[PDB]
Formats: structure tokens, sequence, C-alpha cells
């Protein structure tokens, strides 16, 4: 019932960023707004440093894109498996713990950068049940957006 | 020394859309920000990219604004997420040159390895190629002198393998 939506840019970040880090999991934090009882909406996401999460990047990144007008809230984290695909791991499922603590629906969204490569994305998003549970993942599209990417791929492939 | 040739990963072209769109620019007003990659090539790499808060007056060219110490700040933060993509210029929405674009070009040396690019992004492309125009700052010679001028460079698009099925996977729905 419940669906969270992850905006073009979010996805192709998740998937650069876990890509450029093989072969460590790489990890960030996802914007948005949890816009009723039955969707997130992921807009946009950003990277961490590579390390307990740094609450001071944390909150000078936010400070910073609120200047550039995006001002949405934490609405989760991503990280990733590479090559092994999508689930949580004990050590994932105390960060995920923190993370509720903070905001009961915070979501935990894994992505495989590597076995994305073989044509489909491998990509998963959970929540804890109190051990944890998988969302439905659906794509928001612009019509601007969808524009672009078609052309782009027509130039590209044609 | 010289560069020939650049290409765009999908992402920035669509970190430019969001960002023109989520400032809510229209009319004649254009969003501005930072390009990263690589520029130590004939090819430069255009990978990455982040908005920067800049004021610019209507008539007024020569009015504008752009905050140093945000560059410096956000260029730190990339630096620690993946210090092999160097800042390499600036991106605006265009959709073409402006007047006050070869002295903002200025300012932006001061932060790049080399030449700094310039990326116009057509933010509002109807369905003529691609939507991009880059350029670089030379001297142009009359033989007697010279002026800066910019210089159109050819683009196209390249994706890193995992960014290209993220983009066939986002078409798909
Ligand atoms: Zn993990």
């Amino acid at each position: 019932k419940e669906t969270v939506y992850i905006s073009s840019i979010a996805l192709l970040k998740m998937l650069k960023h876990g890509r450029a880090g093989v072969p460590m999991e790489v990890m960030g934090l996802m914007l948005g707004e949890f816009v009723d009882d039955y969707t997130v909406n992921v807009v946009d996401v950003f990277a961490m440093p590579q390390s307990a999460v740094d609450d001071v990047f944390q909150a000078k990144m936010m400070d910073m894109l609120k200047q550039t007008g995006r001002d949405q809230m934490v609405v989760g984290w991503y990280h990733s498996h590479p090559g092994f695909g999508c689930w949580l791991s004990s050590v994932d499922v105390n960060t995920q713990k923190s993370f509720e603590q903070l905001n009961s629906r915070a979501v935990a969204v894994v992505v495989d950068p590597i076995q994305s490569v073989k044509g489909k994305v491998v990509i998963d998003a959970f929540r804890l049940i109190d051990h944890y549970y998988s969302l439905n993942i659906d794509y928001h599209k612009t019509a601007k957006e969808t524009k672009m990417l078609m052309n782009l791929h027509k130039e590209q492939w044609q | 020394l010289q560069h020939e040739k650049v290409t765009i990963a999908p992402l920035v072209l669509l970190s430019a859309l969001d960002h023109y769109e989520r400032t809510q620019t229209k009319e004649n007003k254009r969003c501005v920000g930072v390009i990263l990659g690589d520029a130590n090539s004939s090819t430069i790499r255009v990978t990455n990219s982040f908005a920067l808060p800049f004021e610019e007056d209507e008539k007024n060219s020569d009015v504008w604004f752009l905050d140093h110490n945000y560059i410096e700040n956000m260029n730190e933060m990339c630096k620690k997420i993946n210090a092999k993509e160097k800042l390499i210029g600036w991106y605006h929405s265009g959709p073409k040159l402006r007047a006050s674009d070869l002295k903002i070009n200025e300012l932006f040396k001061k932060y790049t390895q080399n030449n700094p690019l310039l990326l116009i992004v057509d933010v509002k492309q109807q369905g003529v190629g691609l939507p991009t125009d880059a350029y670089v700052a030379i001297e142009q010679v009359d033989g007697t002198s010279t002026e800066k001028t910019f210089l159109h460079l050819p683009c196209t698009i390249e994706a890193e393998e995992a960014e290209e099925i993220g983009v066939e996977h986002l078409l798909r729905d």
C-alpha cells in the first residue's frame, strides 16, 4: 500500500556513488517528503564521506541546499551492496533503527551497482517491523525529464 | 593544452533541469552552477555539477553576484566524496550566451586547474539535438590586437555503465 517514489536524479546519484565506491559499501541521505500515509517522495540524495554519520557534514550540506532551492527533509538513507544484492545486514538494521528513532517513517534504500549493469537496476527499499520488510518502489519523471532523457538516448545510440 | 571536445553525463543535464525547476526560474531568468569532472586532456569530461546562489540585475548585465564562499564550501564537500571530480567550470540555463558570461568566466578561472568550460544547458529544449552548447574562453585576433571571446566546442553524451542502465530504467518506467 505504501510506495517510495524515487526521482530521476536520486536514482542516478545513488548508482553513481555506488559505482564510484566499489568495492566498498558507500552511503548517503535521501531527501524528500512524507506526503501522506502511503507515499514517501525521494526528490534527491547526497553522498556521505567514507568512514557514525558525520552530523557536521549533513548539517552543512542541508544548509547549502536550502540556499539553492532544495529544502526537503531527510526521509531516509541509502547504501550500496556492490555485487551481493539488496537486503539489510545486522549493522544495517542498527543504522536503520537510529533513523527510525528520529522519524518513524524513515526508509532504508539499498542499491546494487554491480548487478545493475546487467540490464536492470537492482534496488530495494526497507523498513523495520518493530525483522524487516520491502516497500514498493516507483519512479517519478516529469514531462520535461522524460523528453530530455528520450532525446539524449536517441542522440547517443540513434 | 588545447581542448577540442566535451563529453557530458546525463546526470549533469538532469541536475541542471532540477536546479532550474526547483528555484522556480522563469521568463528571461537563468540559474547558474558549477560543473565537475576532468579537463586535463583534449576531451573535457563533465560528470557532476552543483547549483550556485546567483543573482543578476534584470537590465544591467553588469550587475551580478556569485558567492565565492559557497563555491569553496560546496567544492570541499564534493572533494570529500570524490576527489577525482575536479571543478572544471560552470553552467547556466541560457538558452544562449549572455553579455556577462566572459566576466563571470574570469571568476571561475581562479578555481580551475585548466581553462574553464562554460556549459549552457537549454532546459526548455524543444527537439533539435543535444540541449547543450559548450564554450571555452580564447584570445581572438584586422590583425593588430586580440580580444577575449568564447569558442564553441562540440559535445556528446557519455554515460558510465550503471548510469546508462539507470537512464534506460527510468525511460522504461
Ligand atoms: Zn549494508
